[PDB]
């Protein structure tokens, strides 16, 4: 996680969609529902700056593997990288 | 369908408060439980929201973050609030309501509560004293237009009789709630929302509230207390 | 290029009948995210420049009677002359504008039977 | 998502006792709203569809369904004649088991790009359940539930 | 609305110029399109120009032998055939015809013109 | 799984394509064989008032979850919900 | 594809103790280059997008993203007035959270079927990182990484 | 879906599955089976059908095609019989020779399926329908568990 | 795996792209990268006549199951069948 | 190619009959096997279908469901059929075919074995015994059209040579199976199906049966003796 | 950015040579490592390429394939090559090369090591007498067009000072590297290219080599003297 990146930002202001905080009230039914922009929960990470710089560097390091994987794959919209990682992990451990 | 709350209690500012709301008669897993605070002289303030779903997700008002905690139990189908330090400013009754999580159909059922130690919507008329049998008009003004891309205004109007739980009058801008007399008629411009009281009777005297469900926080109106005079 | 073909080259119907003109594109001309499709019908009476009858294959232009109807999707598009009139005799043209070059169909000659 | 495991004779939502041998033991069933005792005539059912804009439609397949006594077909146009509904993308067709189709036609203006359900239920096309009504094709109204079938 | 000049007769293998003056609206950003209605043989869109960019987006079949120009000095679109042959006797219309942002400079449509007849001696 | 419905249908008639019989006999070459509406098999399941009249309430209780999942994700046509559930189940026990 | 593992506040790139209880914690996070020592001005950044042809675009899903101080909306025009950026496909919209939108335009000499990134990054869009620039929708240039979150 | 594990055994604790890269899908062409590849006999194996959706599967590795076919046919009225080539579909990469088809006149439907029951390979996307303008080879897809 | 096919072809010239080492050298960035058709690794087996046309016989055997599976499902592009195979495999082995 | 089955057996009612159909010369899993029942002089009735491929799947006729079960074993590549509660009428000869799972290609090969205890189709001319050398025609008619989207009529025709197994002559509309004399030909217009024998020969004696393959059950016609 | 190759690696006929190459001042995983050979003769030969990233995929020339192997040190940050079937013709000077896997931006810095026992490209002069205070020009041509779809030119020029490790002059057609004076400019388009020293100073003399990166096996030109 040694930053070869010239400059690390020590904090990030992030947004997520998997978290449930976007529609605690409001409603689930799309008919009475938020817009496409209301599906986002905010978050802040002043602390753990070393983690953030290391994560920057991980993003840098993993780019070319992603490019090679995309170039080989015929599927244009790949949403199964995390599922494939779960398969690889659990298959590696409990496969045989 | 009924909602019951915890009994009367008086606590030290150091001591925290534990308030229980118990449901009866409906599927506890689907309906949101909204907790609101009635402090005399300041109307109502929305304390927070709990979703009695499997993840049991919660949300609290910014002013009360990190001091109040909400937890449900499916065994008794109940919900619980624990505070941290009940200051004397918070000597206010605590109200439990259930709202269909599927749509902003308005708060339906209410409790009583007793704890003893943003979209600004300002109602324009503070008070309307009037003889009975004379129609009336009351409106509340919203800084941001509450019209939704659906076309349903999400303003909700509630009536609180003196010393009793708030009673729902109007939901979804203009649709009338179940059990409400057909006398009340609500209309919504999208920014300033009005209502015509057909005839004022003795029972209908009390404080009138408008709360919006378009965007959290769900802010209540100032509350116009109409009395017969 | 997107070449257009009109199945009825010369359809004739009597007064008051339902008139259908089908037009089969070589490619899809329906935009994906915005469900709007790019297809227009032109009614040219001889001796006059063509007039835009319906754009986006559905929306009717101003001054055009409700008689003229549009429908279809993707490749297959349909122009319906709901109730033929004496004045409706003219030629009808497809036009796609989803991608250049603009291409027009060969044309359908519609006349009183 | 509440996963409903099957008992030898009953259902339990959700233990090493619960066992499954392959993916075919996982079954997604589509149950129509008419099985919930809902009104089925056109004027009452039409009130359960509204128009909205700013939310994309999302589709989820389902493996099994039930016969629809009344399945609906919708084709509405605002007086400009524009097709207010989106076209049905390839891979979506009519609901495959229908006693009678209601070929509803309407002139109600569309204030929103899409038409959503007012009960949170899904629209069933073939082996897919979406959140928006599609032109021409016949759909049922129903909900998708996940189960494990017995060995 | 648009205006044009009259019919023109040209010897085969010469250069014919057809002019279309755009009056009304704004000549700065429109989508001038030229269509060749062959007599009894449908239509074909020879090409279009936007006066702001000044270079026409010629069609593939007419790239070789058609040149276009748009001048805001008198707000006119000029079309010139490099060479003329007998089969090019057809109605040349100038209109506001756009595409899906392939050449969209304004709205997707506009009013057509009277149309110029060109004949070959 | 308490049945809170006003009226619940005590029996069910299910059409299903996942039978592996499908065009039993017949043919399986796509050029030959059945149309798009001939694949389905059908059955009459009215085994008990436990499963049936309980599945409907299960659907009532799972519709909110499915709506939240669809509002969260960005993939237009979802087909891997069942696979994701299988992976969650299998990976929960063998966490290591 | 390297995978990141966290102890308390440190990231370890992929120990038997390293455990993952459920798939829900697997998170794909996309980080903008605003804090990566990259000049965010219009003409310095415009050099990084170059036009190529004959390479299919690819799209990846990232669950979470970083705020963007500088995000670019491109509607590039060819010299003849045509637009050369490919049409935005369905399911892709602008970057959700951006402070300032750069409506950069007018780059005449684009001479390729697609526009790719000269540094190797992705264009984030809305939870859909792409290797190509789509016309009319705002984006931010950044990278996508995959992580397993602590329990 | 029969498996292939490695001798070739059609499927056991003896044969493990170490990692996900072990699984492979191979697009073997009919050339090995010994079928004729001339144009007029090959055209007989394709038939036009209506009422069946076009199904596509993904294969990861293929075999050099001695002959791949690039079919471009027109209905007599001029409309294209084959459907437009969808996105992400390109021609079969490793042809030695291409047998282009100018046209067959009448077309009885929209989709053209292979009568023998073999997929059309394209580029890493075996499909049951013939798409327009893209070079394809006839062949069938097998699944293997590699060492 | 006995071949009833008239012809057995011992030669198997195979191109593939899953190797992920197809673009050694050149570049991995999509801008400076290779062409779309130059990302292929080429080879020949020369293992056994019985193995190659053994694979051909296997492909004949499995084409029926593949056609049935494609007819059952409604997804146009079924990119995820190897994931299905791995899930079935490891779930029948270590499931429950 | 050659098919055999268990020899004729005799039993009394209230019990089970168990029979086998052994195969040879083809990929066992590839072909469906159709079991057919022939009462003496009553034509043929489709008992059921089994495809040994993969996990075995069996379909029975609705008239004889819950009284029959066929199952294949791949070790010896043999299909076994079991019948229970044998009524008096059940005494009939049993046949097993080798239809191609790919496309309807008739039933080229058959068996020989007996025991002792919808789309309706019609054969309008009951029987046409004629002096040899005379062209003859046979007509089959179905309630619902046999036209298929691909354009091929799935009609089949078979000859029941006296005291033998059915023999396949015309398959899939108008094509000719190998091993069949060219005198056999037919036309399928999708609603009525005709067969034109060019000249009746002494071998042509026997009853002809028409078959629909479009939808299960695979009903058979009454048959015409020529 | 510092790289050093192994020591004086003198061997005997048929012996094995294990030569190492260190990395310092830069990220080991990202940048590829090419290895090349310079015989006593003026020609240059591209020995092979190793990509340190991940699982360390390697590529070797069709000239000396499967006679030699390369191996990465994940922690030591050093790549080493071993060649076994040694012969007299293999006596040469092996060189390292740091090429960006991201783009053929040229080879930043090389090593130096001793050892003692297709896109054909050519250069015009092969030798050129020079005079101080003068411009100079050298042409380089290739069999296949080097106009990659990007519009760039995957053409490189390097100088080798007399008895020195080579230096990077020009990459990607006309974009000189940092540290190279402005006198060294290279132009070209498609098949033909040239390097024109605006004024050959008395300092900068040596051999010049023309390189392509469009298609592996990567190839080198003859070289021109200045
Ligand atoms: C699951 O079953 C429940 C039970 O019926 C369904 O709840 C129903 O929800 C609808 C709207 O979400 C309710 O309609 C509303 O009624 C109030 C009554 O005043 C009215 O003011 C509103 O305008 C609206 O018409 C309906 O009353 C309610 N059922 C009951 C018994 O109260 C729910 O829809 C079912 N969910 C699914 C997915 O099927
Ligand atoms: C991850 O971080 C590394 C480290 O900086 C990045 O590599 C660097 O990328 C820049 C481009 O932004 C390169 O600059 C360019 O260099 C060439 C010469 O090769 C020059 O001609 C250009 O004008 C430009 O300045 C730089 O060389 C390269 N390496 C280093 C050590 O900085 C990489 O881009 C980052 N990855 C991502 C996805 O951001
Ligand atoms: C897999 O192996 C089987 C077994 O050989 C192959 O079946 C062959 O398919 C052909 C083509 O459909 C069939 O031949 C037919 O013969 C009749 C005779 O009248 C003719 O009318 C038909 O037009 C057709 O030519 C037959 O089922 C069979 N032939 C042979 C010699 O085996 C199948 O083709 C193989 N699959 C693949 C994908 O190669």
């Amino acid at each position: 996680i040694v930053n070869a990146q010239p400059k690390c930002n020590p904090n990030l202001h992030y947004w997520t969609t998997q978290d449930e905080g976007a529609a605690i009230g409001l409603a689930w039914i799309p008919y009475f529902g938020p817009a496409a922009e209301g599906i986002y929960t905010e978050g802040l990470m002043h602390n753990q700056d070393g983690l953030i710089c290391g994560l920057r560097q991980l993003a840098n390091e993993t780019t070319q593997a992603l490019q090679l994987f995309l170039r080989a794959t015929t599927e244009l919209r790949t949403f199964s990288i995390l599922n494939r990682k779960a398969i690889d992990f659990l298959l590696q451990r409990w496969g045989g | 369908v009924q909602l019951v709350q915890s009994g009367a209690e008086v606590k030290k500012p150091g001591a925290s408060v534990k308030v229980s709301c118990r449901t009866s008669g409906y599927t506890f897993s689907s309906y949101n439980i909204h907790w609101v605070r009635q402090a005399p002289g300041q109307g109502l303030e929305w304390m927070g929201v709990i979703n009695p779903y499997g993840r049991s997700t919660t949300l609290y008002a910014r002013r009360f973050r990190d001091r109040v905690t909400m937890t449900r139990d499916t065994s008794t189908s109940t919900v619980y609030m624990e505070l941290s330090s009940l200051r004397s400013e918070d000597t206010a009754v605590y109200f439990c309501g259930r709202l269909y999580s599927g749509a902003p159909y308005g708060l339906d059922v209410w409790g009583q509560g007793s704890t003893v130690t943003d979209i600004v919507m300002t109602q324009s008329p503070l008070s309307l004293p009037v003889t009975p049998g004379e129609p009336a008009s009351i409106s509340c003004r919203s800084s941001q237009s509450l019209l939704h891309s659906n076309g349903y205004n999400y303003v909700d109007w509630y009536l609180q009789k003196p010393g009793q739980s708030p009673q729902l009058l109007i939901y979804l801008g203009s649709s009338r709630a179940s059990g409400v007399p057909d006398r009340f008629s609500g209309s919504g411009s999208g920014t300033d929302f009005t209502l015509k009281i057909s005839r004022v009777e003795t029972e209908d005297v009390g404080i009138y509230y408008c709360m919006q469900g378009l965007q959290t926080p769900l802010t209540f109106g100032g509350g116009t207390k109409v009395e017969i005079k | 290029d997107i070449v257009l073909t009109q199945s009825p080259d010369s359809l004739a119907a009597s007064l008051g009948e339902r008139a259908t003109i089908s037009c089969k594109s070589s490619h899809s001309v329906l935009y994906s995210s915005n469900n709007k499709d790019f297809f227009a019908w032109y009614q040219q009476k001889p001796g006059q420049p063509p007039k835009l009858l319906i754009s986006w294959a559905s929306t009717r232009e101003s001054g055009v009677p409700v008689r003229f109807n549009g429908g279809g999707s993707g490749t297959h598009f349909t122009l319906t002359i709901s109730s033929l009139q004496a004045e409706d005799v003219a030629v009808y043209y497809c036009q796609q504008y989803f991608s250049s070059p603009i291409t027009f169909g060969q044309g359908t000659r519609l006349e009183i039977k | 998502i509440p996963l409903g495991v099957i008992h030898n004779s009953t259902l339990q939502v959700s233990v090493c006792r619960d066992k499954l041998s392959s993916t075919n033991q996982l079954r997604s069933v589509g149950l129509n709203l008419e099985g919930n005792g809902v009104a089925t005539d056109v004027p009452s059912a039409t009130k359960r569809w509204g128009f909205r804009s700013g939310v994309p439609p999302k589709v989820v397949n389902y493996e099994a369904g039930e016969w629809a006594e009344n399945c609906y077909n919708l084709e509405i146009k605002k007086p400009d004649g524009s097709e207010c509904l989106p076209a049905a993308p390839d891979g979506i067709r009519g609901f495959p088991r229908c006693r009678y189709v209601h070929k509803v036609s309407g002139t109600g203006p569309c204030a929103g790009d899409f038409a959503f359900h007012k009960e949170g239920a899904f629209f069933l096309y073939d082996r897919l359940a979406s959140t928006v009504i599609y032109r021409g094709t016949t759909f049922a109204e129903g909900v998708v539930a996940f189960l494990i079938l017995p060995q | 609305q648009l205006v044009q000049s009259g019919a023109e007769v040209k010897k085969p293998g010469s250069s014919v110029k057809v002019a279309c003056k755009v009056s009304g609206g704004t000549f700065s950003s429109y989508t001038i399109s030229w269509v060749r209605q062959a007599p009894g043989q449908g239509l074909e869109w020879m090409g279009g120009i936007i006066p702001s960019f000044g270079v026409g987006h010629y069609s593939q079949k007419f790239r070789d032998r058609v040149t276009l120009t748009a001048d805001k000095s008198t707000t006119t679109a000029f079309l010139e055939l490099s060479s003329v042959r007998s089969e090019d006797t057809a109605l040349y219309y100038c209109a506001i015809l756009g595409t899906f942002n392939w050449k969209s400079g304004g709205n997707y449509f506009g009013p057509w013109g009277q149309g110029t007849l060109v004949t070959v001696s």
